[PDB]
C-alpha cells in the first residue's frame, strides 16, 4: 500500500491529502502514464 | 432603500385600518422593539397550542417571526372580521396605532436588523412570497409597497390551467432565493384548479457554535423519551464556561451561542422528575424573559444530542383552530386591499411554510463527520453536567431584541 | 513547454487553469493541493511590470482540463476565489524571490478522474528527491518556443540541476527559496517551461510510496530552453512555513 | 541586577561590556560566542526613545572584565567593531519583541582564563532546558536597584516561569520570542535584572554535557523586581535562524 | 564534554568547539559559589 502521513489540518485544509498524489487514472488502475519511468530511472546512483 | 427609509419617506397607508376597543434595548427604534415583543407573545401561543394538538413524543419546530411577518402581508390588504381576526391571532391589536398601520414596513425594519449579520459563520437565509391567480387583477398599490416592503411583488400564475407548472415556478424561485437548499416547498400536488392566493414561508439558519463539540467525545447514548421508552442518540459532550441558571422546581436553562453571539440557541431542561408537558404550560413571554436575565456564566460540562427538526404541521390548519377562519373562508375572505370586487373573492388557499434546524457538533446546519468513535474519554463516572437525555425545548434567539426566531421541542433525536 | 510532448487524460489531475475574466483569457497555470486550496506563482498575480495587480473577483480557476482553447462540458470544473494570499515577502522588484502564492476556493471542487490533488513534501522526501540528477516533471499550456501555443496540456521531464551550476549560469542573483532544472548542454536532449507556464507544478514521484510531489512552482528563467540557461522554480518546501500558516489561519 | 551578589573571577568569561566611545559610558550588557562575534539586544544599540542611535563607530566592546569602572590591564581587551546587525523585524517604535543583535569584531580576540565564547542551544537543548521552575543565570553591571552602580560584575539565578503566568502578570503582549523568569510572589526569594543590564546572557547548564549554554537576553520588564512582575528575556533560540543567516553572509 | 558544533568557523570564527567551559572551573574540576543551586533545579516531580 501507499504510506501516507498528513501535515494539514483538514479542518482549515479541506479534504484530499490523505489520498493526495495518487492518480484515479493511473496509480489507482495500477497502470503507468508514458514516462514516468524516466523519472523512475532518474533516481539510480551510478557508482 | 428600506433599511435606512423612514414611514413618511413612502406613503403607504392600507385601504383599512384596525383599532382595538381597548429598558428598551440601546440603538434599538421603538417600533421595532414592541413588534418584535408581539411576536413573542405569538410564539408562546402558537407553540402551546401546536403541543396540545400533538403526541409528547413527537418533535416540535416553527419560525414564529417567519409566520409573523408573512401573515402580516396579508394584513396590509385585509378588511372587516378578516383584519381583525388577524390582529387578534398575530396580537397585533396590543401595540400602538402607528405601528399597526404601519406593520408591513416596521416587519422591514425588524428584519433589516437581524439580516445585519452575516458574520458568515452565522447566516439567516428566507424566502417569503405571496402567489395569487393571474386571472385576477392585482392592486398595484398593493404591488408597489410590496415591491419595497417585502423585496418583491406578488407574482401571478396560473393555478387554473398550469397548476403543476406553477407549482414548478414556486419552487424554482425559493430554490435560486435560498439557493440549492430548499428545492420542494411546495409539494407533489400541493397546487390545483382551486388554488387561488397562496403564501410561501421558508427560513432556515447556518451557524457555527462559538464553542464547538468535539466528535471525539459524542457517544452512542440512550435518550429517556417521554413515553417511557428509551433509544439510541448520538449524544454530543463538552466541558466549558456557558450562561447558564437551575431555577424553579428544578428545570435547567443553557444559552450555546453562535460564533458572533448576536444568535443563540437556548436549551429548557426540566427534571427527571417533572415533565416538559407541564413546563410548557407555564412557558410564557415574560417567564422566558425572566429565566434569560437569571443567566449567569459557568464552567460546566454539557450532554446534548445531535438533533434534526422540522415544521411538519398544517400552518392553516393550527391557525384556525386559532382564531384565523375569515382569511381562509372563500365566503368570508376580506381582501379588498389585494383584488376588489366579489365574483370569486379572493382568500389565503394556501400557507406553505418551510423551517428545519439541523444540529452537531460543528452548529446549525454545518457539516460534520457522522463517524462515531468508541473510546475512552477520561471523563468524571460521577460528574454532574446540564444532561439533556431526556425531552427539552429549544429556542434560537437574537440579541439584544431577544426576538424568538425559532423554537421548538426535542422530543425523540434518535434513529 | 518547449520540447515536451501531449499530456496524457488524468496524467495531471492537479493541474489548474488561472482564468481572467475580462477580457477572457489565460493567465498561468496552478496546482489543486485539496478541495479549497490552490497554489500558484505570486507574479502570476501580483507584477507592476507587466501591471497586473488582481483582486479575488478578477480571477477564475478551471479545473480537470486537457485542451487549451475549448470549454469541456462535464470534465472540467469552474470556481470562483473567495481569497488570494501572496507571500509577505515575495520580492517582484529584483528576482522573482519566494514567488509563491495561495488561492481559496469560493467553493470546495468534487474530485473525479480528471480532477486530484498533489502532495506537498515534507523535510525528508524534500532532502531525498531534490538532488541534482533526478527528474520532475514540469506541465502547462504555455508558449512552445521562445520566439504558438498547444492545442492540448503540454508535458516534460527535467533534471535537476547542481545550485553552483544554476548560479554561475545566470548574472540574475538567486536564492535559497529556488531550485533550477533542466538538461546540460554537454547532455544533448532539451526541454523547458515557457512563457504561460508560471505558476505551474515542478511534480517528482516518490519511490518511497509510489506518490506525486509538488516540488517547485514555475517561476521564472531567461529566454526559453537556450543552451547553458535553466528554468527556475519556487522551491515548495523552503516556504511550507508560510503555506501552513495561511491555510491555519484563513482555511475555514 | 537586583539581591545578586559579587561574580567570581572568570565566572562568565563570555560576559561583554558594550561601550560608548563620547561621551565614554556603560551602554549595556552582551555576550560572546565566538573570537569575532558578539550578541546583545536590539534596543540596546537603536533605540530613539532614548536617543540611541549607533553604528560600529561610536562603538567599542570590553571582553574580560569584572570590575565596572577599573580598566583591567592584560585581562580585559577592548575591540573595535567592524558592524552591527539588527533584527529586520525589530521595531522600537512598536514594542521590544526580536529584541536582539549581533555585533562583528574588528579583529578577532584571544581567549584566556577571563575571554571564552558560551555555547548557543540546539532544538533539544532548547526543549530541555528552557521550562518552568528550571533556573538560569543573568549577570550585568546594571542598577541595584529600579530606585546604585555596583564596583563588580554582578550575577544571580532566577527560575524560569510558566508563560500563561508570565502573560497574566502584564498588560504588555508577551510574544513566542520572549520568555521570562524570576521567583513568584509566594516564593519568597528575590531578584531580577535592571537598567544597564540589558543585552547581557540568561545562561543555563546542560546537565548533559556540563556545558553553559545561552538560552536568553536580558531585554525588558515594568520596573524592576517588583512583587508580581518578571523579568523579560529574547529566546535566543527561537531566532537562530536569523543569527545563522546573518552569520553565513557577513561572517567571512 | 560532548558538543555537536553548528556554525562553520569560515563564518563564525573559532570557538564554537570548546564553548561553554570555564578555563577557572570545569577546565579545573572546580564548580562556581551558586551552581549547585542551579543542577538542583532540575527536579522533576513526576
Ligand atoms: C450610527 O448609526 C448606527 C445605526 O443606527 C440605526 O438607527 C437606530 C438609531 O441609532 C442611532 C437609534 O437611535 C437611538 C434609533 O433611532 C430611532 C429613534 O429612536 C430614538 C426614533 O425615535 C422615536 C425615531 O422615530 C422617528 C420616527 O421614525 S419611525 O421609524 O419610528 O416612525 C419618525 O417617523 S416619521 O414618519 O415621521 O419619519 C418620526 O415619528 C414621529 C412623528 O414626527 C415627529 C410624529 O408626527 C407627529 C408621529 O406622531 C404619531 C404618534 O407617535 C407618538 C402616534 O402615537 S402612537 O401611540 O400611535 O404611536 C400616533 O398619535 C397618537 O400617530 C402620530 C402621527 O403618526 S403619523 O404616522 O400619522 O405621522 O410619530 C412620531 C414617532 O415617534 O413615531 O420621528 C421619530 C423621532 O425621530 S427623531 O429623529 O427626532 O429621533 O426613529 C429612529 C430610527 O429608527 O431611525 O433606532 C434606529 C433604528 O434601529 S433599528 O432597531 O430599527 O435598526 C440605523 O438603523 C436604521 C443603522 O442603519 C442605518 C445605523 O447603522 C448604519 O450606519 C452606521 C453609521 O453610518 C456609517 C454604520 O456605522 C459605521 O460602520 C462603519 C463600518 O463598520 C464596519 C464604521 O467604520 C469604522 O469601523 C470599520 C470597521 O472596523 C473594524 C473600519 O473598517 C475596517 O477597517 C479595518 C482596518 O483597516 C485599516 C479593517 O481591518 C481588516 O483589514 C486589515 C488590513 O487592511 C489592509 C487587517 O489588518 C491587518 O492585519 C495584518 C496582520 O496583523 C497581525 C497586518 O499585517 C502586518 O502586520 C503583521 C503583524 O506584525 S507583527 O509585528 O505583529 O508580527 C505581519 O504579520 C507578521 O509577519 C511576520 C513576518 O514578516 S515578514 O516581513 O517576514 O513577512 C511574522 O513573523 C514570523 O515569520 C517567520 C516566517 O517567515 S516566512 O515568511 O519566511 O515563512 C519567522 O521567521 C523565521 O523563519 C523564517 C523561515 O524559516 S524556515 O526555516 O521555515 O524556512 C526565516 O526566513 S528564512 O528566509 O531564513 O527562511 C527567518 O529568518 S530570517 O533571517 O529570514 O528573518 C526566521 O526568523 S527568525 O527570527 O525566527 O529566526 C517567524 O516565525 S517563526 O515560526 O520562525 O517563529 C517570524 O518572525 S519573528 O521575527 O517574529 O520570529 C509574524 O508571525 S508571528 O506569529 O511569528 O509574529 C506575523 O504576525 S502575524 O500575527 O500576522 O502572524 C504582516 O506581515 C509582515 C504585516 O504586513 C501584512 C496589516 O498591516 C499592518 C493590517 O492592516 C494594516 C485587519 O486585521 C487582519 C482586518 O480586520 C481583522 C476592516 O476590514 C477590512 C474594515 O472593515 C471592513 C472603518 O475604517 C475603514 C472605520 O472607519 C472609521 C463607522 O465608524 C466607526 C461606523 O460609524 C458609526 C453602520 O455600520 C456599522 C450601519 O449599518 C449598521
Ligand atoms: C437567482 O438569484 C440571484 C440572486 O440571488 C438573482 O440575480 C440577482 O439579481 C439581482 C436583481 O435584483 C442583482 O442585483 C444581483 O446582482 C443578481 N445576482 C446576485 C449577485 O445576487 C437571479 O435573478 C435569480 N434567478 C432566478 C431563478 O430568478
Ligand atoms: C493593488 O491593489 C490596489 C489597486 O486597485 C485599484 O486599481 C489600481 C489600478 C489603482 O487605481 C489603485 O489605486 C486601486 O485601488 C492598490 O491599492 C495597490 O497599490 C495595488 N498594488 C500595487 C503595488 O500595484
Ligand atoms: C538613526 O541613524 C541615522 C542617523 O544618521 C544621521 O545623523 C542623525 C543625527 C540624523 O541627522 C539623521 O537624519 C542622519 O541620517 C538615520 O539615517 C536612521 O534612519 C536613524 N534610525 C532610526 C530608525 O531612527
Ligand atoms: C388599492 O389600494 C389603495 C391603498 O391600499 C386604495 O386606496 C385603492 O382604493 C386600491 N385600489 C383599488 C384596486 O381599488
Amino acid at each position: 500500500t501507499s504510506e501516507y502521513q498528513t501535515f494539514f489540518n483538514p479542518r482549515t485544509f479541506g479534504s484530499g491529502e490523505a489520498d493526495c498524489g495518487l492518480r484515479p487514472l493511473f496509480e489507482k488502475k495500477s497502470l503507468e502514464d508514458k514516462t514516468e519511468r524516466e523519472l523512475l530511472e532518474s533516481y539510480i546512483d551510478g557508482r | 432603500d428600506i433599511c435606512t427609509a423612514k414611514p413618511r419617506d413612502i406613503p403607504m397607508n392600507p385601504m383599512c385600518i384596525y383599532r382595538s376597543p381597548e429598558k428598551i434595548p440601546e440603538a434599538t427604534n421603538r417600533r421595532v422593539w414592541e413588534l418584535s415583543k408581539a411576536n413573542s407573545r405569538f410564539a408562546t401561543t402558537f407553540y402551546q397550542h401546536l403541543a396540545d394538538s400533538k403526541n409528547d413524543n413527537d418533535n416540535i419546530f416553527l419560525s414564529p417571526l417567519s409566520i409573523s411577518t408573512a401573515f402580516a402581508m396579508t394584513k396590509l390588504g385585509a378588511c372587516n372580521d378578516t383584519l381583525q381576526q388577524l390582529m387578534e391571532v398575530f396580537k397585533f391589536d396590543t401595540i400602538s396605532e402607528k405601528t399597526s398601520d404601519q406593520i408591513h414596513f416596521f416587519f422591514a425594519k425588524l428584519n433589516c436588523r437581524l439580516y445585519r449579520k452575516a458574520n458568515k459563520a452565522s447566516k439567516l437565509v428566507s424566502a417569503n412570497r405571496l402567489f395569487g391567480d393571474k386571472s385576477l387583477t392585482f392592486n398595484e398599490t398593493y404591488q408597489d409597497i410590496s415591491e419595497l416592503v417585502y423585496g418583491a411583488k406578488l407574482q401571478p400564475l396560473d393555478f387554473k390551467e398550469n397548476a403543476e407548472q406553477s407549482r414548478a415556478a414556486i419552487n424554482k424561485w425559493v430554490s435560486n432565493k435560498t439557493e440549492g437548499r430548499i428545492t420542494d416547498v411546495i409539494p407533489s400536488e400541493a397546487i390545483n384548479e382551486l388554488t387561488v392566493l397562496v403564501l410561501v414561508n421558508t427560513i432556515y439558519f447556518k451557524g457555527l457554535w462559538k464553542s464547538k463539540f468535539s466528535p471525539e467525545n459524542t457517544r452512542k447514548e440512550l435518550f429517556y423519551k417521554a413515553d417511557g421508552e428509551s433509544c439510541s442518540a448520538s449524544m454530543m459532550y463538552q466541558e466549558g464556561k456557558f450562561r447558564y441558571r437551575r431555577v424553579a422546581e428544578g428545570t435547567q436553562v443553557l444559552e450555546l451561542p453562535f460564533k458572533g453571539d448576536d444568535i443563540t440557541m437556548v436549551l429548557i431542561l426540566p427534571k427527571p422528575e417533572k415533565s416538559l408537558a407541564k413546563v410548557e404550560k407555564e412557558l410564557t413571554p415574560e417567564v422566558l424573559q425572566e429565566w434569560l436575565d437569571e443567566l449567569e456564566e459557568m464552567m460546566l460540562c454539557v450532554h446534548m444530542p445531535r438533533f434534526r427538526i422540522e415544521d411538519g404541521f398544517s400552518l392553516k390548519e393550527q391557525l384556525q383552530d386559532m382564531g384565523l377562519v375569515d382569511l381562509f373562508s372563500p365566503e368570508k375572505s376580506k381582501l379588498p386591499g389585494i383584488v376588489a370586487e366579489g365574483r370569486d373573492d379572493l382568500y389565503v388557499s394556501d400557507a406553505f411554510h418551510k423551517a428545519f434546524l439541523e444540529v452537531n457538533e460543528e452548529g446549525s446546519e454545518a457539516a460534520a463527520s457522522t463517524a462515531v468513535v468508541i473510546a475512552g474519554r477520561s471523563l468524571n463516572p460521577n460528574r454532574v453536567c446540564f444532561k439533556a437525555n431526556r425531552p427539552f425545548l429549544v429556542f434560537i434567539r437574537e440579541v439584544p431584541l431577544n426576538t424568538i426566531i425559532f423554537m421548538g421541542r426535542v422530543a425523540n433525536p434518535c434513529v | 513547454i518547449v520540447e515536451g510532448s501531449d499530456a496524457e487524460i488524468g496524467m495531471s489531475p492537479w493541474q489548474v487553469m488561472l482564468f481572467r475574466k475580462s477580457p477572457q483569457e489565460l493567465l498561468c497555470g496552478a496546482s489543486l493541493i485539496s478541495d479549497r486550496w490552490v497554489l500558484t506563482a505570486a507574479h502570476c498575480l501580483l507584477y507592476p511590470p507587466w501591471d497586473k495587480n488582481f483582486t479575488e473577483n478578477d480571477l477564475l480557476v478551471r479545473i480537470g482540463k486537457h485542451s487549451r482553447t475549448r470549454y469541456e462540458r462535464n470534465i472540467e470544473k469552474i470556481s470562483m476565489l473567495e481569497k488570494i494570499y501572496i507571500h509577505p515577502r515575495y520580492n517582484w522588484r529584483e528576482n522573482l524571490d519566494r514567488d509563491i502564492a495561495l488561492m481559496k476556493l469560493k467553493k470546495p471542487v468534487a474530485f473525479s478522474d480528471y480532477i486530484h490533488p498533489v502532495c506537498l513534501p515534507d523535510r525528508e522526501t524534500a532532502a531525498s528527491l531534490l538532488q541534482a540528477g533526478y527528474k520532475g516533471r514540469v506541465t502547462g499550456w504555455g508558449n512552445l518556443k521562445e520566439t504558438g501555443q498547444p492545442s492540448v496540456l503540454q508535458v516534460v521531464n527535467l533534471p535537476i540541476v547542481e545550485r553552483p551550476v544554476c548560479k554561475d549560469s545566470t548574472r540574475i542573483r538567486i536564492t535559497d527559496n529556488m531550485f533550477c532544472a533542466g538538461y546540460k548542454p554537454d547532455e544533448g536532449k532539451r526541454g523547458d517551461a515557457c512563457e504561460g507556464d508560471a505558476g505551474g507544478p515542478f511534480v517528482m514521484k516518490s519511490p518511497f510510496n509510489n506518490r506525486w510531489y509538488q516540488m517547485g512552482i514555475v517561476s521564472w528563467g531567461e529566454g526559453c530552453d537556450r543552451d547553458g540557461k535553466y528554468g527556475f522554480y519556487t522551491h515548495v518546501f523552503r516556504l511550507k512555513k508560510w503555506i501552513q500558516k495561511v491555510i491555519d489561519q484563513f482555511g475555514e
